[PDB]
């Protein structure tokens, strides 16, 4: 579990080395939700991912496998409450597998 | 997220263009077009996506690709294109060489809608598609499939068995065949009144007082004389002129209390009932006693038939109810539960005002006609029993022969009284009263009547069958397509051949 | 100029600055290379209009691009998807109290929206105007301002906005307090979807195990399946039927609750068999227990068997160590282990054998330091004479439909 | 100017375009009625740009609307449809265990030690080891990338290491795992959607097929339920027992994993019939894989079969017309179709039958304009030589049990 | 091409002069070679599809 630092701006982009990979997330307000563009190692992984609390950002096995990890919002994404109140957490491969195991019987 | 979204198109149009018929017109109509082709487009597209409401056939066929259903058996496209027989359908289209405006007999006609395999109503297409999805998800549960079928076809409403809606699935279980939970009622001048197999007691000493000395009249205020009970020559519901009349004098707050063996019991539900006739007043006040001051009160409007007030000075009150009787007679039943055993008497008061209590003021003397008091244990009123200074105990019936259902009564049924039963027997449920006997006066044993619906065992291993139709009047095409095992619509388990068929 | 904002990896939406720059370039190429595209000019107004356009559509497409994936759907799309498995989002109603008993004076008139209050918040607005009759007492109808199951208990109601003449309000037990509802959110919708998936992602055996273990007072479960098409005692029970499943439930649970859970987890068609004689205790007679399907009033009979109870007896011949110990502590440790209160070891669940080595392990686990010389276990029927010396063996194996309960009085401790 | 809704035939919302006339009529009656809408004028350029933008908006909305249904969707849009029913595209990796390493004692091998097999294996050491005084220890290692060529057991070369590290070999006692890659599945995912459309279900023939397909390295499966149980034969393949399900599993998965999946989709009281001698190939003969019931009780038996291997051939006669030369692009198309990379037509599966017309259609969809003349196929058993030109016919029955395979050299094309 | 997924068992083609009786079953061949001064047209009614 690694919290990704954030700032309370509507549309932004953050790049960092997490889980032995170069991740880049661009978070922007789209209508009345937040959408995220996620790119790993330059090549883009997904566009227009609608962000929700507890629900992982990378949802297809073609992206977060093997052991790449995933990103989770504790609450529904809202840039007005970025920095405090709302966080984005990065899970490694094993920890995301554990999270999915707890998540599949809810 | 939160701080609005704008995106109005009309926003471009500054204060300068307030009297323009030009730029303003251009922006108006461009905005209208974008509205029609985005907001209306996605609104009716969401209506397309919604399976609960998919009148549009495009949505139905979208969903049938999604689920993999063969569309050959479907009846989409607009109807009214077949001639067949009748003025409500098409006719033979001939060679209209001159092109008459009426388009000869008809503008067309085709054999579209070949039956015995094909269903036409679009409402049932959504039904079969949702059935396919339920088959897709199903792990084989029978309770789940019954509940989903109820939810999809009856929209999750309970139904009567006189109609006979959907039934079970593959589970070799006979529902019944023994006989249980026999609620027997009787039809008489007291209406639908159930009977008890175990002894039941009415604790009042006298339930039809003919003299003032029969019951005392208690008055804390003692401003006026107590309410006097006098034999009134009025036809009682039993068929006699034995009713009593109770009069509350002007300025009197007294109440008549029927003597009763006490205590009634600790932590026991009690029920008070009586028969009343509308008199000078319009309503009656009832009170169930308890430890001071934990009593319960209620008032019953003899005419309008409403429990317009019921008060619980403590945990006493449970429920109140009223029942009609011909010749303008009424029965008021109050059910009360208290943890104390201070039930000394039940208080009755001819009320002046519609919320008058047991001790409210009486401007004048108001008389009411009372007959047939009964205070008893349990939580449901029962048949009237004449008590003359005796807490009378009695058993209504004994089930001598369970399997054939014949029942023995303590006394023969009076000439003209009827019987009703509710429960389950012969592998069939009857949630409504069913008649099986009419009184003759010389016989007291009577056989039960058949409830309903299918024997129910359906003996077999690894296979069963549906039951449907005499309720939903479903099209025969639905049943015929349903029976087609190759379509893969029904939820099923490998190794169980379940036919659908049935009405 | 629009590029491909659709692409394959979802809808790619760009900034409105880029969109506006693209529209400005288009207008500059169309009308003139040096046209004044100021917002107050007609061309600038058209540019702003087409900049609000070409972005509203971008946002809408990115909003409803992957709407068919249920893990991220929202609103009406989620309602439509969950209506396929019957999870229907409820309505947001309010408490609808009727017949609220109000006392006033003379002919006082009560107007709409007087906003009575319960003792603990919960403002209710009166929805029917009413004039109090000459008795000074009347009944009104109120609806809660908020949503959900707002409690309206019997008692006097405090008035927030009252006219002249209204004395007070109270809720007699004759009032018909109608409960409301608080809808259900998208997180709860996904909760119910994953719950339904977990329910419908099990076979017969796992479904039976989970549902029966969910029942309270159920110590343990033993589900065994024929799957042979031939009556034989393949594992403990001779399946009197070729295609069937057999179930053993421990503890002292409620018969109706266990039957209802089994019926809800029933695969169907494959019937339940009580088993042959002495294959468990076929309770509730030779016929199965009938239950009412909550779906349709149609009953079904289901069959399950309790294990044959066994009285276990344990001899131990411990040697007292430096620390003083009491035999009652030994007995308490043994019975706790058998009941399974100890972490790790299951205990004496149904289909678990009585091992003197296992109970010696439990005794050593609870009380170290003491020496163990000889530990023996034996099993007898319930309500039977205690085994004589010599009948005590080194280990007792138990069938697949039995369970042994050892009390404090069934352990003989000898301090050597 | 309109959206054409193909009611039942395509489920594709089609743009109508022709928006220029509507745009011109919009400019008219708003800017007046006598506007010279001809091109080469500022208003003409405005209308042209506006019509172009409007047609683009229509096309994009049509594409997004059509992405809801498959057969017209693509990655991350069809992926959402697959995730609606739980279908996953797939991932992979493959490590190797228990590699013997001999060197001097008390030497610590650093992480990421290179180890190249003879055909450029390029295996990496993932975890550090220390050599015990015995001189020979065991290390674990992984392949560098998605693909790893099968490492013949030899002395693995040492490239990057410490000073003392002597050598490391490979033995059959080492473990293995087989990778599976390459969207996995890209466009055959549309084919697999109709198969695994009931993954979320259980205890049914379709659910069994879906789950056993979801097992990795399972190219195809066939499931027969034989529900009118009277022994007999139903839909091909004779059945000894009346009620029994027969599963034919192609590919080369792991027996343990596929057995676990088959037990997970169990149906309850259906046995597994896989006899009738030639019908399929028994995986372990009588008394197949035991597996353990997750609801704890006994070691059951699950019986499935492997299809009979078949070798196919193709003879093609083409004209190489239309001045388009393609010498040996024919067999690539044939083998792609056989392997199932084409859309909507699953390749050589257990229930498939080698058909000349299908081979011709695949050849044509890959490259048109050659005027295929003859496409005789024929087929033989797993061994056997070429079936001679006499055997080459138009079709093979290819009964439900059995899987055909077309090698790259088994296709011979002739120019005429 | 146009309808993938369907499986075809047997396909036969034949050519006849215009305005002539349709050839009887068995006269069809697996491929018809055609001269250099003709065209062949198939209408909706000249295709016989049987569902096996």
């Amino acid at each position: 579990m690694k919290k990704i630092p954030l700032t309370a701006v509507p549309n932004q982009a953050i790049s960092f080395n997490a889980g032995s990979s170069y991740w880049k997330i661009r978070l922007y307000q789209n209508m009345d939700m937040m959408n995220a563009d996620i790119s790993r190692d330059g090549v883009i992984v997904c566009h227009g991912v609608r962000c929700f609390g507890g629900i992982p950002l990378l949802q297809y096995s073609r992206q977060y496998r093997p052991d790449y990890g995933n990103f989770v919002f504790d609450r529904d994404a809202d840039w007005t409450l970025f920095g405090d109140g709302i966080n984005l957490f990065y899970l490694d491969g094993a920890e995301f597998a554990e999270y999915q195991a707890l998540a599949t019987r809810k | 997220t939160l701080p609005a979204y704008n995106s109005d198109i009309q926003q471009a149009l500054k204060w300068l263009h307030n009297q323009a018929p030009g730029i303003t017109g251009l922006i108006q109509r461009k905005a209208q077009w974008y509205d029609r082709f985005s907001r209306q487009f996605w609104a009716n597209w969401e209506r397309d996506v919604f399976h609960l409401k998919t009148a549009n056939p495009f949505g139905l066929m979208v969903w049938c690709i999604i689920l993999g259903t063969p569309s050959k058996g479907f009846g989409l496209y607009p109807k009214n294109s077949s001639w067949a027989f009748g003025r409500l359908r098409q006719n033979f289209i001939y060679s209209g060489t001159q092109v008459p405006p009426p388009a000869d007999a008809s503008p067309g006609g085709n054999f579209y809608g070949g039956g015995n395999a094909e269903i036409l109503n679009l409402d049932e297409i959504r039904k079969v598609l949702q059935l396919r999805y339920v088959a897709l998800i199903s792990n084989g549960s029978i309770a789940y499939i019954n509940r989903m079928l109820r939810y999809i076809f009856n929209d999750d409403e309970p139904w009567d068995e006189a109609t006979g809606l959907y039934f079970y699935l593959m589970d070799s279980t006979g529902e019944n065949g023994p006989v249980e939970n026999l609620a027997i009622y009787r039809k008489d001048w007291e209406g639908m009144v159930l009977l008890s197999s175990s002894p039941r007691t009415n604790h009042v000493l006298t339930s039809t007082p003919a003299s003032d000395a029969d019951w005392p009249g208690v008055d804390p205020a003692a401003s006026g004389i107590p309410v006097t009970v006098e034999t009134a020559s009025a036809t009682a519901p039993d068929g006699s002129a034995t009713v009593c009349k109770l009069t509350k004098p002007a300025g009197s707050t007294a109440y008549v209390s029927a003597p009763i063996d006490g205590p009634l019991g600790s932590g026991s539900t009690v029920t008070f009932s009586f028969f009343a006739k509308a008199g000078s007043t319009r309503f009656i006040a009832i009170q169930s006693a308890a430890d001071f001051p934990s009593r319960a009160d209620a008032v019953f409007d003899l005419d309008s038939g409403n429990v317009i007030s019921d008060q619980m000075l403590d945990s006493s009150v449970v429920s109140a109810r009223m029942i009609r009787l011909e010749n303008g007679w009424w029965r008021c039943v109050l059910t009360t539960k208290t943890v104390s055993s201070s039930f000394r008497a039940a208080y009755v008061a001819p009320a002046e005002t519609n919320f008058s209590w047991i001790d409210s003021n009486s401007s004048a003397a108001i008389d009411v006609l009372i007959w047939g008091a009964q205070i008893e244990l349990g939580d449901t009123p029962t048949g009237y029993l004449e008590t003359t200074g005796a807490p009378v105990t009695m058993t209504d019936y004994v089930l001598q022969n369970a399997q054939t259902g014949t029942v023995k009564f303590t006394q023969p049924l009076p000439t003209g009284v009827e019987a009703y039963w509710t429960g389950d027997w012969k592998g069939g449920t009857a949630a409504e009263p069913a008649r099986f006997a009419v009184g003759n006066g010389t016989q007291d044993t009577f056989t039960l009547s058949d409830p309903a619906y299918i024997g129910l065992p359906t003996s077999g291993a690894f296979k069963l069958e549906y039951r449907v139709g005499p309720a939903l009047n479903l099209s025969p095409q639905l049943i015929n397509l349903m029976n087609d095992r190759a379509v893969g619509i029904m939820p099923t388990c490998a190794g169980c051949d379940v036919k659908v068929i049935q009405e | 100029a629009n590029y491909n904002y659709i692409v394959d990896t979802g809808v790619i939406v760009a900034d409105t600055a880029d969109v506006l720059s693209d529209v400005e370039a288009e207008f500059r190429a169309a009308l003139g290379a040096n046209i004044n595209l100021a917002a107050s000019t007609p061309q600038g107004s058209l540019v702003a209009a087409e900049a609000i356009a070409r972005s509203s559509v971008m946002r809408n497409e990115a909003r409803i691009a992957n709407t068919i994936n249920p893990n991220v759907s929202f609103g009406t799309f989620l309602d439509a998807i969950c209506a396929l498995m019957g999870i229907e989002r409820g309505s947001d109603l309010s408490t609808f109290g009727y017949g609220v008993q109000v006392t006033g004076r003379s002919q006082t008139r009560i107007s709409t929206g007087s906003r009575v209050q319960t003792p603990a918040g919960a403002i209710f607005t009166v929805l029917s105007d009413v004039t109090i009759p000459a008795g000074g007492v009347a009944t009104i109808d109120i609806k809660s301002q908020e949503y959900g199951n707002i409690p309206l208990p019997v008692g006097n109601l405090i008035i927030i906005d009252g006219t002249i003449g209204w004395s007070g309000a109270k809720v007699i037990a004759s009032t018909r307090v109608d409960p409301g509802s608080r809808q259900m959110s998208d997180a709860e919708l996904k909760n119910a979807r994953v719950n339904r998936l977990a329910i419908q992602g099990r076979n017969s055996t796992m479904a039976i195990k989970a549902y029966v273990s969910a029942v309270p007072n159920v110590t343990s479960v033993n589900v065994i399946e024929n799957n042979t098409g031939a009556v034989q005692v393949v594992n403990g029970v001779s399946f009197t039927l070729p295609y069937a499943v057999w179930v053993c439930v421990a503890g002292n649970p409620d018969k109706q609750a266990v039957a209802d859970a089994l019926w809800a987890a029933h695969n169907g068609g494959t019937p339940w068999d009580y088993g042959a004689t002495n294959n468990g205790v076929p309770v509730d007679g030779p016929n199965g227990v009938p239950v009412r399907d909550p779906a349709s009033g149609r009953k079904y009979v289901v069959k399950w068997t309790t294990p044959i109870m066994y009285d276990g007896y344990v001899n131990v011949t411990v040697q007292q160590g430096s620390s003083s110990v009491a035999p009652e502590a030994i007995q308490n440790a043994v019975v706790n282990y058998a009941q399974g209160k100890v972490e790790g070891e299951e205990g004496l669940v149904v289909g678990a054998s009585l091992s003197a080595f296992e109970v010696a392990g439990a005794i050593a686990r609870e009380i170290p330091g003491i020496y163990i010389k000889l530990c023996q276990v034996a099993c007898v029927a319930a309500g039977s004479p205690a085994p004589a010396p010599g009948d005590f063996t080194s280990e007792y194996v138990m069938s697949a439909f039995g369970q042994a309960t050892i009390s404090v009085g069934n352990v003989r401790v000898t301090f050597v």
